[PDB]
RNA sequence: CACGGGAAACAGCAGUGAUAAAAAUUAAGCCAUGAACGAAAGUUUGACUAAGUUAUAUUAAUUAGAGUUGGUAAAUCUCG
RNA sequence: ACAGGUUUGGUCCUGGCCUUUCUAUUAAUUCUUAAUAAAAUUACACAUGCAAGUAUCCGCGCCCCGGUGAGAAUGCCCU
């Protein structure tokens, strides 16, 4: 558990690394701040004039758990339980 | 459920809590239970005077007269209420009971002045 | 409604016809029907007692 | 409540209803009130019946219903 | 959901978000396509992607596929009048087929918005009853009124026991 | 407690700053329970009369803490900073009595503007505002009203013809009741 | 043809004066938070998103209607003297039908006195809230609108919140809507706090109120100390539109005054404090010309 | 007369549509005629039309 | 199923035997709602209203007792 | 599920069982007062009382309400 954990946290990709490898502006949309486009990262070096190819339907691996969560099929009496502070 | 007969009726369904009554004005079949199934809810009547000294009655007048327009019979307190609103003429018994009350007040006034002596 | 195994109740029809027949045959003459006891104010046929205001 | 085939009580057997004492004046005034009232309410009810007639026929065979029909058929072709 | 090639399309969200709503004339849609050729491509993609979306919002419309019957891909719509719409889809993209079909027999956003507007006037804010159908149950819960006695026990006088115990004596 | 009328004072005191530091009041307190998951509601009340029960809450172990609508420094701790929602009692570890007390107090303080919360942007209630319509604007009073007459003729008590009263006296005879005259115009009090 | 709040001239002047601050317009809100979303954009797409957010902020900036006070409703629909001593309380009959506009609903009251009369304004609104609830409205009027609570909220400079609270709670033509809006304007005037309402949808409210009450002083001083003189001259201009015949408007017609000189004209002819205005205009002019 | 509220409703309603006539709205009782209870009812079954 | 036949019916309110780990009043009113009948005053209604009973559950205070203390899992000392 | 205990001399894996949460009945031990809610072993047998009448006669009502879950995969939704 801890080896796997530290590996997974070490493998993190910073917004800056992403910005730099795609050469694009990575822009965050808060739900509480509405449509306002906060720019988190900018690609130091030369920005692209090429837009990202738009995929109508994306191909991503999905976990049946997250999907079951989103659609409210998780009824577990253990999940919603109130616990003490962090 | 299927019945033999009976009519469309606008009445008072008793919603409520012990010593605290409330009424849902309701378009119902006549033979189904009081608080039970209904065709449509019309309005609501709060018997108890609130903070401002008010009994609140809400009436959906469009649908009320749609249903009376379909030949729905009114209950006596429904009648009394519509007449109190001025949507209907005052029910004769409102007026008659008003008179009976006035005469009771008169005879109690005289009895008061007779007992004082 | 319709379920494929539904049973054919015969005696429903029989009771219907038989009751209609025994209704028409035993149908009371209105002579005995509205017949009245004037002392008790009581119909013999219906066992009904008449209204006071009608006495 | 009781049933058609449920026999009536032994105590309720020899009893029939006793009508109230009639105050002639007030009674008469009342009868008039009710006739007037019921006449009025009858007129109102017929008013409302007419209303329902109108609204139903207009929402069925009326102007914009026909407009909808023709326009939709047109767009279709 | 894990299994499948494009698992996202088995998601409730993806199915909901596909927008085509047939007119009430449409009963049957028949897709006839090919499993080979470069031209038939878009048609295949259509069958693979939007057919599920479509059918989800048009639950009562029969949809049927036929593979490698005709040398060319096409749609056929069967209406209530007996009218047969034949839509040739050949070198057309997936999206183009969808937009073209939505064009022919769709429902204008006006139509749909009016429909949902009629469905949203069905629940009336002023009524009282079950939490399922109504915003409120008692009128105990409306601010200025008298409270549910199971929250705030009533003054002795408004109690029927006190009134009866008074009329008795 | 000496503070009383001025609760906020204690939160600015040096003994408070000494004891709790800059962390919340409840941050160090831990709830003892039978298993991995705590009971879904905390203990009811931790002080019964003179007896203070076991390991007491954050709030009720320190008596100089006062729950009012007034001291916003105390109440702040029991509201989320970012989400502006009140924590449930298990989260903090307060006893049920005091959790309810806190909820009510925070309510009164938000109603007195002493505590910040989200006030959303709403449109006007009406689309078009016109006092024109006959509902809001005065109507041209009926010919019955301008005179001072009952809205319908039969609202007023009218004495019946004597032949009709005698006919009724013949119908209901022996079942009869004392005839009643006109109603008194206005009704007097006791 | 007396100038109104909704006149395109007044609207454009006040939209201009308000200003778009996308950071104050769109601010983190105390509602429940969900994890942020990320997308990869060109400079182009970023510009597009920015402009859309701007339009949304325009919609956000839409002004609350200012109406003069409504006239008290007294109308008696009937009197039945027969019903005089029958009830201790009053019956309130609200027409609830979903199609009817809320200005057009029939709210009637049977009194104990027997008179069938129309409901007053407060009872009418209270009843509409009861039967057609919309969020933000307490049926009983909130404690926060007492003078003590309002003063406390002013001390914490919550004025924008006070105005939103009043907007949702009361009605634009009501007595308390106007009472509170005006009292608030009065305090932002007393304290020189105007910048609080700057990018707010609430700016043109105090704008119009200050033009109609003829105190432009603190707002001009403020606008010029913020180094915005285009807004100060748009403001004097607005003063001239809403006071067409007056010594400053006529003298600005005469002198053919350019914007800065228009502010000088108004400084001279009308404004209660000309010393502060001319000194601040002096300072701004000299300092700005020397710096740039 | 119309009952007071119903009357007011009619008035406001025609006022909305630009009808200025102040002519009093009147309830027509012609078909509101009812027989007294003494009037004998027909025992003959109704022919449905 | 109900012509017929067993046979003599509380699965209306109260009750009672039997049975089960399983235990509400053989109670008061039609005053309010609803229903029936009446042209109507009105009458009837164990529906229902208001009460009686019971820690079954919430809540409020006047009210202190139960369980547990090797680990999971909060908490122990001396004897037998 | 935010999980935890338990296989072995020991580790890892696989894999059950149990613990921790919530509700309802019953039982045991304890029990001061109110209010509200709810009242539930039994389609076995039932003493007694009451539960449908109104109305100038005709008539109109009289498992409608109320009861129960025995039966039937019965059925939900929709024509
Ligand atoms: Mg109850
Ligand atoms: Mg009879
Ligand atoms: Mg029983
Ligand atoms: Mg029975
Ligand atoms: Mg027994
Ligand atoms: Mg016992
Ligand atoms: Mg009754
Ligand atoms: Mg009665
Ligand atoms: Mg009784
Ligand atoms: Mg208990
Ligand atoms: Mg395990
Ligand atoms: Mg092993
Ligand atoms: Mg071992
Ligand atoms: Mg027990
Ligand atoms: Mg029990
Ligand atoms: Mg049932
Ligand atoms: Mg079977
Ligand atoms: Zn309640
Ligand atoms: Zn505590």
């Amino acid at each position: 558990l801890t080896r796997g954990l530290f590996l997974g946290l070490s493998r993190q990709e910073t917004h800056q690394q992403l910005a730099d490898k795609k050469s694009l502006h990575v822009v965050e949309f808060r739900e509480e701040c509405g449509p306002l486009p906060i720019v988190v990262a900018s690609p130091q070096g030369a920005l692209r004039k090429d837009p990202e190819p738009e995929d109508e339907v994306p191909d991503i691996t999905l976990d049946w758990e997250d999907v079951k969560a989103a659609q409210g099929m998780k009824r577990s009496v253990w999940s919603g339980l109130k616990r003490a502070a962090t | 459920r299927a019945y033999r007969g009976g009519h469309l009726t606008i009445r008072l369904a008793l919603g409520g809590c012990t010593n605290r009554p409330f009424y849902r004005i309701v378009a119902a079949h006549s033979k189904c239970p009081r608080d039970g199934r209904f065709v449509e809810q019309l309005g609501s009547y709060d018997p108890l005077p609130n903070s401002h000294g008010e009994k609140l009655v809400a009436l959906n007048f469009d649908r009320i007269r749609h249903w009376i327009g379909c030949g729905a019979h009114l209950s006596k307190p429904v009648e009394k209420l519509l007449g109190l609103s001025g949507f209907y003429p005052l029910h004769p018994m409102m007026i008659t009971n008003a008179e009976r009350l006035r005469r009771k007040r008169a005879r109690e006034v005289l009895l008061a002045s007779q007992k004082t002596d | 409604m319709a379920r494929k195994k539904v049973r054919p109740r015969l005696i429903a029809e029989l009771a219907r016809r038989v009751r209609a027949l025994r209704e028409q045959r035993e149908r009371p003459r209105d002579s005995q029907r509205y017949a009245l006891d004037y002392e008790t104010m009581m119909r013999p046929h219906s066992g009904n007692r008449l209204p006071m205001r009608a006495w | 409540r009781k049933t058609r085939h449920d026999p009536p009580a032994k105590s309720k057997a020899g009893r029939v209803a006793t009508p109230p004492a009639v105050d002639p004046t007030e009674f008469f005034v009342l009868t008039e009130r009710y006739r007037q009232y019921r006449q009025t309410v009858r007129a109102l009810r017929l008013e409302f019946m007419s209303e329902v007639r109108k609204k139903l026929h207009e929402a069925r065979a009326g102007v914009q219903a026909e407009r909808k029909a023709q326009e939709d058929a047109a767009e279709h072709r | 959901p894990m299994k499948g090639r494009f698992p996202i399309r088995r998601t409730l969200q993806y199915l909901g978000q596909g927008d085509v709503v047939f007119k009430d004339s449409v009963k049957v849609m028949t897709v006839n396509y090919n499993t080979h050729g470069e031209l038939g491509e878009g048609a295949r993609k259509f069958v693979f992607f939007n057919i599920p979306q479509i059918q989800y919002k048009n639950p009562w419309v029969q949809i049927t596929m036929f593979k490698n019957m005709t040398p060319s891909p096409f749609l056929r719509f069967y209406l209530d009048s007996g009218e047969q719409v034949l839509v040739d889809v050949e070198s057309k993209s997936n999206k183009e087929i969808v937009e073209h079909i939505r064009k022919i027999l769709g429902k204008n956003e006006e139509t749909l918005e009016k429909e949902e507007q009629e469905k949203k006037q069905l629940s009336h804010p002023a009524h009282f009853g079950p939490r399922k159908y109504c915003l409120r149950e008692c009128m105990c819960e409306v601010e200025g009124q008298v409270p549910c006695p199971g929250l705030v026990p009533l003054p002795k006088e408004m109690t029927g026991k006190y009134k009866a115990a008074l009329k008795a004596t | 407690s000496p503070y009383k009328d001025e609760p906020w004072k204690y939160l600015d005191s040096e003994e408070y700053q000494n004891r709790y530091g800059s962390r919340p009041v409840w941050a160090d307190y831990r709830r003892n329970h039978k298993g991995g998951i705590p009971p879904q509601r905390t203990r009811k009340m931790c002080i019964r009369g003179n007896k203070v029960a076991g390991n007491p809450c954050p709030i009720c172990r320190d008596q100089k803490l006062h729950v009012d609508f007034r001291n916003v420094k105390l109440l702040e701790q029991f509201v989320c900073a970012h989400t502006g929602i009140i924590f449930h009692a298990p989260y903090t570890g307060v006893c049920m009595k005091q959790h309810k007390k806190l909820t009510q107090a925070i309510q009164k303080a938000r109603d007195h503007g002493l505590l910040r919360y989200h006030i959303p942007q709403v449109e006007p209630r009406d689309l078009d505002f016109s006092t024109t319509h006959g509902a809001v604007s005065s109507t041209p009073p009926a010919p019955t009203l301008v005179s001072g007459d009952p809205w319908y003729p039969w609202y007023s008590w009218k004495q019946p013809p004597e032949r009709e009263l005698s006919r009724l006296r013949r119908l209901y005879q022996g079942r009869l009741r004392e005839e009643s005259g006109p109603p008194p115009e206005l009704m007097p009090e006791v | 043809r007396k100038p109104t709040f909704m006149d395109e001239e007044v609207q454009n002047i006040l939209i201009k004066m308000t200003g778009l601050d996308l950071q104050k317009i769109f601010k983190p809100a105390l509602q429940e938070l969900k994890p942020p979303t990320y997308k990869l954009m060109t400079q182009a797409q970023l510009e597009e998103a920015t402009k859309q957010a701007v339009e949304a902020a325009k919609v956000r900036l839409k002004m609350p209607p200012v109406l003069e006070e409504r006239a008290p409703i007294n109308d008696v629909l009937a009197e039945d003297k027969i019903l005089e001593g029958t009830e201790t309380a009053k019956y309130v009959f609200t027409d609830i039908s979903y199609s009817i506009p809320h200005r057009e609903r029939f709210i009637v009251v049977r009194e104990p006195s027997g008179t069938l009369r129309k409901a007053s304004w407060e009872e009418r609104d209270r009843m509409i809230q009861v039967y057609f609830p919309r969020e933000g409205r307490r049926i009983l009027t909130p404690v926060i609108f007492k003078e003590e609570n309002l003063q406390t909220m002013y001390s914490q400079d919550q004025h924008v919140d006070v105005l939103n609270l009043c907007v949702a709670q009361f009605e634009p033509d009501s007595a308390e809507y106007i009472k509170i809006h005006h009292h608030t304007y009065e305090d932002i005037d007393k304290c020189g706090k105007y910048d609080l309402l700057r990018s707010t949808r609430h700016f043109g409210g105090m704008a119009w109120y200050f033009v109609n009450k003829k105190k432009i002083d603190g707002l001009l001083i403020d606008q010029i100390q913020r180094d915005l003189v285009s807004d100060a001259t748009s403001l004097v201009h607005l003063y001239h539109i809403l006071h067409p015949d007056g010594q400053s408007a006529q003298e600005a017609k005469k002198q053919g005054a350019e914007g800065l000189h228009l502010i000088k004209v108004f400084a001279k002819t009308e404004a209660q404090k000309g010393a502060y205005i001319e000194l601040t205009l002096q300072a701004y002019q000299e300092a700005f010309i020397t710096h740039s | 007369p119309y009952p007071p509220l119903l009357r007011a409703m009619i008035l406001a309603q025609r006022q909305k549509y630009g009808d200025t006539s102040t002519e009093e709205p009147m309830l027509n009782l012609e078909r509101a005629r009812i027989d007294p209870w003494d009037y004998p009812a027909k025992l003959e079954a109704k022919t449905k039309t």
